[PDB]
């Protein structure tokens, strides 16, 4: 399992859950935050995890979605996860 | 994935607070272009399980979801054909079919429509009675309209309720025959409801048969190898379509046969009051749930009063006591409660339930120095040593012939191309002296506990060489059987004394508290040893002792962490099919059954969701460290699929209700 | 034809055979067939809308202006009766909270209304439409409400599989369900409201069918038990086909 | 025995204004006593209206059967009846019932035997426990129970049997089937059974015909059940010769027509 | 049963609240609860038996009285489809020759019979009983009639197999088949029997409910509708207890 | 040096530092978040964001004490996403990877 | 490639920008987080900031000297490892 982390402007949201939708990738965080950049901005922080193969075909989608060229859109953070455990069912991996 | 049926536990509230549990653990996932059929005896939940795919019902816990998207309300996706007729009797055929696409197809008008309802009416062959009405139609056809409303629509999960079943035999046929050529001309997956096994077998795919009475779950999803075009008289012709039906009637039978019992074992005299309940062990630090459950007086928390511990010397007397009913509910091996309901070695299968499954991970195959000298480190090392010369042919030894100890041994073993009982000998021993028998030189390597196997490291007389984490890191050692006699008798006792012990192992896992279960387990009364050997592995990283630094083994001796306690099926069969695999025992043909007979879930599930636990024991396929994809629901392929084994003999074991 | 049209016309000779002899005999004074039909063929039979005067019409009128009352009445109790019937019974709550109120209500017969419907409506028309339009409602809510919860389940789950639920489920599912439940309802409706107004004028008098036979009775003539006798049978027809009109519409639909 | 039950080229037409039906045609059967033939067969194929006649309720308007040769042409307590819907009187309870079959066919007998013999015909069937409920508080499964019970209390020498197990669950047939079967060898009274269920025939029969179905039917492909006579139900089944009898019937019936 | 008896206690107290604040209104000229009950407390409930002498008795004897001739009455109308009927229905022949003959007589209206009923008897209190014969007499047979044609051809079958003929084959296998049909008949009859019985003394007078409304109503005085709305709820109220007393027998067989 | 962060219900806080305070933990940085998974509604979700650091040892154990706490039964439960942290740095004294909490 | 995941009071905000652009990386992201220890919640803001690794210690000395307050609530820095980040607006490997 890998995590993938990226910020998108708050009006792109409809833009990457729909390409992520037909994407087969259900499951997604998202949470406003405040950037700098270059006074605050009011960008998103979509936040999702998935295994290795799947990061090269989620990542080209999300960058596909909000493509824009205007300075200031933010970057794709990708980081490991150990484990993800489940809350229902309490599984591992 | 398609629809999934994720764990879903419909619970049915009754007067009282009766609180009948339906449904308990149903884990099923269908794929695109499915028929699976959801054979089961009577009284399982599979209108339930149905209507809560329909989702005309509203799973209790968990529930299924569609295209990973759960649905929560009825929606003309996932269409139905109920058991009874439901057709609207003032309408025509046609105008029943025009009733869905005219709902649902809201976006196309009328021309692109009638096309719908004409072609569909056709493929169904319901095409001469086009204007009747139902009243007059027979009951025959009279199911086809709802089957042809249902497809008008194009659903994506039509599901059916036993929609012909009332019909005759002959009617219940060449109407599947029909159903057979909607399945092959178009794409259409389901989820079918049947209680004739013909009428399942033979236009399915999958079929998943649930098990009976309250707390039903799948118990075996056969698999039906047949070309997907089917003819309903080709594929009767097929050579190995009869034998699947044999083993659906087979399991079927049993059910029947093993619900009477249920219902015999409920209605029979009461226990009496028993004063002193004798609780056998065996001096291991494994076994620190039941003895920190006396000391720091759980059972008394819980009312058990007195409880008397008789410590064992060799755990050939844990098995003669509770069989014999000198002792009662003694923590026992994890691999034995399944060799005497089955009786490994010609013995009388007396049946002993297994419900509290309170450790995990606590054995270490450590070897003798002479073999570290010579050149042994791992499991390929011995294999070419052994090919040399036999040079007084090694012998293992194991605590117990028939146990977790001498079965995943012999795994080990038998992975690395050595046969357990021809290039190696196993001799069983008894843990308390077999410290002084690596000495001797009578054997060289060990399957015992914890505390035992360090000796030969702090002694400096063998070194650990394997271990269970490297070896299973969910390998079961300890687990609570009581003879199936005590458990109708005294119902209580037994739930309080489940209770009583998962409360225990959950003190006992916090790394704050087992500084204090270090002193009480060096008593004379219980293990005695100097404190300062079972400090390895418990609260002091694990000191392998072959020229390595220890290791910090995060959870070597678990106890409630990872969800240990729970009987969990899936691995109690992995027993039998490795009693079985060496000629211990002959494979039972009723495994289905068997296995929900040793393991007592209902217990388990009573003394969780009352206390307060995940009471969902996991799907646990058995991962060693060559996984080979372990199939609980064919074990003969997986036992017929293992290079080094004994003749396999599938045979009906019987055991006696006491 | 022959084999149910024909035996019955038999039994009216019979009958009307047995019903003479009886002049002769003192008991039974009633008039005798064979003159039953001779002071009244001229005045009566042969003139419908024999028009003379207030309160003298021919029989033809009495029977418009009693079945007049129950064409306008009888209609403002189906439009009530169908309308706020199925109100009740798709809430099981509201229902059980009144239904043993219009068993009660049910049960009250015709002409003990009339008491009090004449005390709050002064004017004599408009009260034979009351007591009729408050002792046919019962009959047409009561089969009305019990046809709506009678729904098979079967229909109730096919409609919700479907999303039917709105407007259309009250169209398509509900409203046809009940309408044999309704006719049923009707069927006794009609006759009893005709069990009213015939009996809803001898007592308040007017023009109708009632307050014909019933002031015949009082004036004793030489012709008045005879068309009695005459009015008595065109009761009995006029209810027939004013029910049998219902057992007609019921077959269509 | 040799010449018991037998249909001589019945053929029965109805009116059908329409024209000609002929429901029947050249039906040549010949039972013998003590078996237990089965007319497994179509939907709408006269299967129902061929033991509907020799039973005494139609006329072959073409041709006789003789029973003994004597011909039958009235319906009679030999020829005892059990129906589909198990044609059982709500208002009597089990036992009433029972009594009444006895009584209308053993009027003379004294009063007090005939209570023993409906008494003792009801504990071959498993029913003597519930000798008082009344039919619509009794299970679907024991309700047919008595209906050979009450047509087993008078001694017959045919009893047809149209299908019973037409409602009973999966579960109940096994257990009634045995039941029928055990009683079968007890009495050995003749039995016509209608059954429908391919699988059910094999097991429980000694000679199944079935007859072509549509608008000429006609007696064809009379098998023959050689399993022994003492019936498992699961020694049968994995036998290497039912299964080349069972697929050649569905090559009789779906196949074929 | 606090859900099934609390609600329909909470619509009385809603149409108590409805049914005042209508006395406010001078037009809407009717008593209200507060005073409907009020003056009628003392004469007419706390002594339901209360005796004066002529035709002026208390509501009890004034029940009791009709309730006998309904009683007495009815009892030769209640063996008249339990005779009569069955009679009819195994003669098929003369079945399709009555019907059409009692569908006309049945549905003609009750106490339309009470003309001449007075002119074959010169007495009111036999005339007054043969109403409630001739009325509640049609929907017995009728109802009793229509189950010998309709016994299930199931138990003709299971009688056909047997050799059951004959009286035998009478009391166990037709007339048992109609009880639960002329218990049907009984549930409609009694409640028209009581139809006709409430509204026939109030044209013949005499004591006997029905005429003391008519009795009380003619009479204006300071509070005579007071009493009438009472005696509206005891009418109601006993009719209910008629029928479903009938249905309690029908209940054990 | 692991780091959980488990995603729970909205409400089911006040159930867990309840019961996860008795774990030794004291150290916590809930946050907030919109979630989005097989939950039906009505697109978007709200969840809160969990975020604990754990030491190696209890990591198996506070995992353990949220699932039985913030558990519902009912499907949009969430996760725990355990990630590592190499150099844990707490300001108060600047000290090693240790958390001294 | 270190996601330096710092938790500071909300105070101690805009004292932090003169340190965070004189380090030569200003870019980063901010949030609010109900911190909870010692001192019930209270609020606090997380800031994230993906520095290069080799001048993880460059930044980390600076937060803590402008975050430096002695009272309790005081704030913990966590340091996360990356493997390769992309730029959503060109999408070059990292
Ligand atoms: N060190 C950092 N860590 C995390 N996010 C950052 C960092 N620096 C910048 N960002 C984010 O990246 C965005 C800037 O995107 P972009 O304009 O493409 O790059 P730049 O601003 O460097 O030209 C900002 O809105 C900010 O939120
Ligand atoms: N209203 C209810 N109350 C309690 N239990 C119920 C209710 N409805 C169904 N059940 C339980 O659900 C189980 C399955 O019922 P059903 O679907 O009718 O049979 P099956 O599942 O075998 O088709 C039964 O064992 C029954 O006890
Ligand atoms: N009154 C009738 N007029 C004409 N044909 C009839 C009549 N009753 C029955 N039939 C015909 O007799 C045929 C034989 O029916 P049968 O196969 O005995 O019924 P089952 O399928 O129940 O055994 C039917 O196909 C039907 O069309
Ligand atoms: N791949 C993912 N990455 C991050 N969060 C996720 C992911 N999948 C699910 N979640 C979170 O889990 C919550 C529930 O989602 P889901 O998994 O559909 O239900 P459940 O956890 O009960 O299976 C959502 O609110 C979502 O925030
Ligand atoms: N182990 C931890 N897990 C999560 N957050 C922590 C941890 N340790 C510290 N924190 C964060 O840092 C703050 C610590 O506050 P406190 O315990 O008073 O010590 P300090 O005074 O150093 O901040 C909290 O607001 C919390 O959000």
């Amino acid at each position: 399992m890998k995590k993938v982390e990226a910020i998108i402007r708050p009006f792109k949201l409809d833009e990457v859950k729909i390409a992520l939708v037909n994407a087969g990738i259900v499951g997604m965080t998202v949470s406003e935050v405040r950037g700098f950049g270059r006074e605050f901005l009011q960008k998103l922080k979509v936040e999702i995890v998935v295994e290795d193969n799947q990061v090269d075909m989620v990542v080209d989608k999300i960058i596909a979605a909000a493509r824009t060229g205007e300075i200031g859109d933010g970057k794709i953070f990708i980081s490991p996860v150990e484990q993800v455990i489940r809350i229902r069912t309490g599984e591992k991996n | 994935t398609f629809v999934e049926i994720d764990h879903v536990d419909r619970i049915f509230d009754l007067p009282n607070g009766g609180r009948y549990i339906a449904l308990k653990n149903i884990e099923l996932k269908i794929k695109q272009g499915e028929f699976v059929s959801l054979i089961g005896h009577s009284g399982c939940g599979k209108s339930t399980l149905l209507n809560i795919i329909a989702g005309l019902d509203r799973a209790s816990i968990g529930g299924v979801t569609l295209e990973g998207r759960e649905i929560r309300e009825p929606s003309p996706d996932r269409m139905v054909v109920f058991q009874n007729y439901s057709l609207l009797p003032w309408l025509t055929v046609r105008e029943n079919v025009a009733l869905a696409v005219d709902e649902v197809y809201q976006g196309k008008s009328k021309g692109e429509r009638r096309a719908i309802i004409e072609e569909h009416i056709d493929m169904v062959g319901l095409r001469l009675a086009a204007n009747k009405r139902p009243s007059e139609l027979s009951g025959g056809m009279k199911q086809r309209v709802a089957i042809a409303r249902a497809l008008a629509t194009r659903p994506k999960l039509l599901l059916l309720d036993e929609p012909f079943g009332a019909l005759d035999a002959l009617t219940r046929g060449s109407l599947q025959e029909q159903l057979m050529k909607i399945c092959n001309e178009h794409q259409i997956t389901c989820v079918m409801v049947t209680h004739d096994v013909d009428e399942a077998l033979l236009l399915s795919d999958r079929v998943v048969m649930l098990t009976n009475g309250p707390e039903a779950h799948i118990g075996q999803i056969l698999e039906v190898p047949i070309s997907r075009p089917r003819q309903r008289l080709e594929v009767v012709k097929h050579p190995s379509y009869y034998n699947l039906r044999n083993e659906i009637i087979y399991f079927l039978n049993q059910q029947k046969l093993a619900k009477k019992r249920q219902t015999q074992q409920a209605s029979a005299p009461l226990g009496t009051a028993k004063a002193v309940i004798e609780i056998g062990f065996m001096p291991l630090t494994d076994s620190a749930p039941l003895i920190v459950a006396k000391e720091k007086g759980f059972f008394a928390k819980y009312g058990l009063d007195n409880v008397i511990l008789n410590r064992a010397n060799n755990w050939q007397a844990i098995a003669t006591g509770v069989v014999t009913g000198k002792l009662d509910a003694a923590q026992m091996v994890a691999g034995m409660p399944i060799a005497l309901t089955l009786g490994a070695g010609s013995q009388t299968p007396t049946p002993v339930i297994n419900a509290l499954n309170l450790s995990r991970n606590a054995n270490a195959i450590t070897f003798s120095k002479r073999l570290y000298n010579q050149g042994v480190r791992s499991l390929a090392d011995l294999k070419a040593v052994i090919d040399s010369s036999p040079d007084q042919i090694l012998t293992l030894g194991v605590v117990h012939s028939a146990s977790m100890q001498n079965l995943i041994l012999r795994y080990w073993l038998a992975a690395g191309g050595i046969d357990p009982d021809r290039d190696v000998s196993l001799t069983v021993i008894p843990p308390t002296q077999m410290v002084s028998q690596l000495k001797a030189g009578n054997i060289d390597g060990y399957c015992a506990g914890e505390p035992w196997n360090y000796q030969a490291v702090h002694d400096d007389l063998g070194f650990v060489a394997a271990t269970a984490l490297e070896i299973w890191s969910g390998q079961p050692k300890k687990v609570l059987g009581v003879r199936e006699d005590w458990a109708q008798k005294y119902p209580e006792t037994y739930l309080n004394l489940v209770k009583a012990l998962i409360e225990a192992c959950k003190y006992c896992d916090d790394l704050r508290n087992r500084e204090e279960i270090l002193e009480i387990l060096c008593r004379p009364e219980y293990l005695d040893v100097n404190p300062a050997y079972v400090r390895s592995g418990f609260i002091d990283p694990y000191d392998r002792g072959d020229g390595t630094p220890p290791q910090q083994l995060t959870a070597y001796n678990q106890f409630y962490l990872n969800k240990t306690n729970y009987p969990n099926r899936t691995e109690i069969l992995w027993m039998i099919t490795q009693m079985a695999r060496w000629g211990l025992t002959p494979f039972p043909k009723n495994w289905v059954e068997i296995t929900e007979r040793v393991c007592r879930t209902d217990i388990f599930g009573a003394a969780a969701r009352d206390l307060g636990l995940l009471d969902i024991g996991e799907d646990d396929p058995i991962h060693l460290f060559d996984g080979k994809l372990f199939n609980p629901s064919e074990p003969i392929e997986y036992l017929k699929s293992l290079e080094i084994r004994r003749q396999i003999r599938i045979e009906e074991v019987f055991i006696s209700s006491g | 034809l022959w084999k149910k049209v024909v035996p019955p016309l038999v039994a009216l000779g019979i009958f009307l055979v047995i019903w003479q002899l009886l002049c002769l005999n003192p008991n039974f004074k009633l008039p005798g067939p064979i003159e039953t039909f001779s002071e009244t063929w001229d005045p009566f039979i042969i003139n419908p809308f024999f028009d003379n005067g207030e309160s003298d019409k021919g029989l033809g009128w009495q029977i418009l202006s009693s079945l007049g009352r129950v064409g306008l009445g009888f209609s403002l109790a189906a439009i009530a009766g169908i309308i706020l019937g199925i109100l009740i019974g798709v809430n099981p709550l509201v229902y059980n909270a009144v239904d043993p109120i219009f068993q009660v209500l049910r049960t009250v017969p015709p002409l003990a209304w009339l008491p009090i419907s004449l005390a709050a409506f002064q004017q004599a028309n408009p009260s034979a439409i009351f007591v009729i339009f408050i002792t046919s409602i019962w009959p047409i809510l009561l089969n009305t409400t019990v046809g709506v919860q009678q729904i098979p389940q079967d229909y109730i789950n096919v409609a919700k599989v479907l999303r039917l639920k709105g407007v259309k489920y009250f169209f398509k599912i509900v409203f046809p369900a009940t309408v044999p439940y309704i006719f049923t309802g009707l069927r006794i409706g009609i006759g009893l409201s005709w069990l009213a107004i015939v009996a809803a004028e001898m007592l308040v008098g007017g023009v109708g069918i009632g307050s014909f036979i019933w002031d015949a009775y009082n004036t004793t003539t030489e012709t008045n038990l005879s068309e009695i006798i005459l009015a008595l049978i065109y009761v009995g027809l006029v209810g027939l086909l004013l029910d049998r009109l219902v057992g007609f519409v019921a077959s269509k639909v | 025995t040799d010449n018991f039950l037998v249909v001589e080229g019945v053929s029965k037409i109805y009116p059908t204004p329409e024209g000609p039906y002929t429901v029947l045609d050249g039906i040549d059967l010949k039972v013998r006593e003590g078996e237990f033939v089965c007319l497994i067969g179509h939907s709408g194929c006269g299967k129902s209206t061929l033991l509907n006649m020799i039973s005494g309720f139609n006329t072959p308007s073409e041709g006789v059967v003789l029973l003994q040769d004597k011909p039958i042409t009235e319906p009679g307590p030999d020829r005892m009846m059990v129906f589909q819907n198990y044609c059982l009187l709500p208002w009597l309870n089990v036992f009433e019932n029972v009594y009444l079959a006895v009584d209308a066919v053993f009027p003379n007998k004294p009063q007090a035997e005939k209570r023993a013999i409906v008494r003792e015909h009801l504990a071959m069937v498993g029913l003597t426990e519930a000798a008082e409920k009344k039919p619509s508080q009794i299970s679907g499964g024991m309700k047919q129970r008595v209906a050979i019970a009450r047509a087993l209390s008078i001694r017959p020498q045919v009893l047809i049997l149209d299908e019973p197990f037409g409602a009973l669950d999966a579960i109940t047939k096994e257990e009634l089937q045995e039941e029928l079967l055990q009683i079968w060898s007890d009495h050995q009274v003749t039995v016509l059974m209608i059954t429908h269920d391919i699988d059910e025939a094999l097991f429980l029969a000694d000679r199944v015909v079935m007859m072509t179905n549509g608008p000429a039917a006609q007696i064809g492909e009379i098998l023959d059940i050689p399993f022994d006579r003492p019936r498992n139900r699961r020694r049968i089944m994995e036998d290497p010769k039912y299964y080349d009898l069972r697929n050649y019937a569905l090559d009789f019936l779906f196949n074929r027509f």
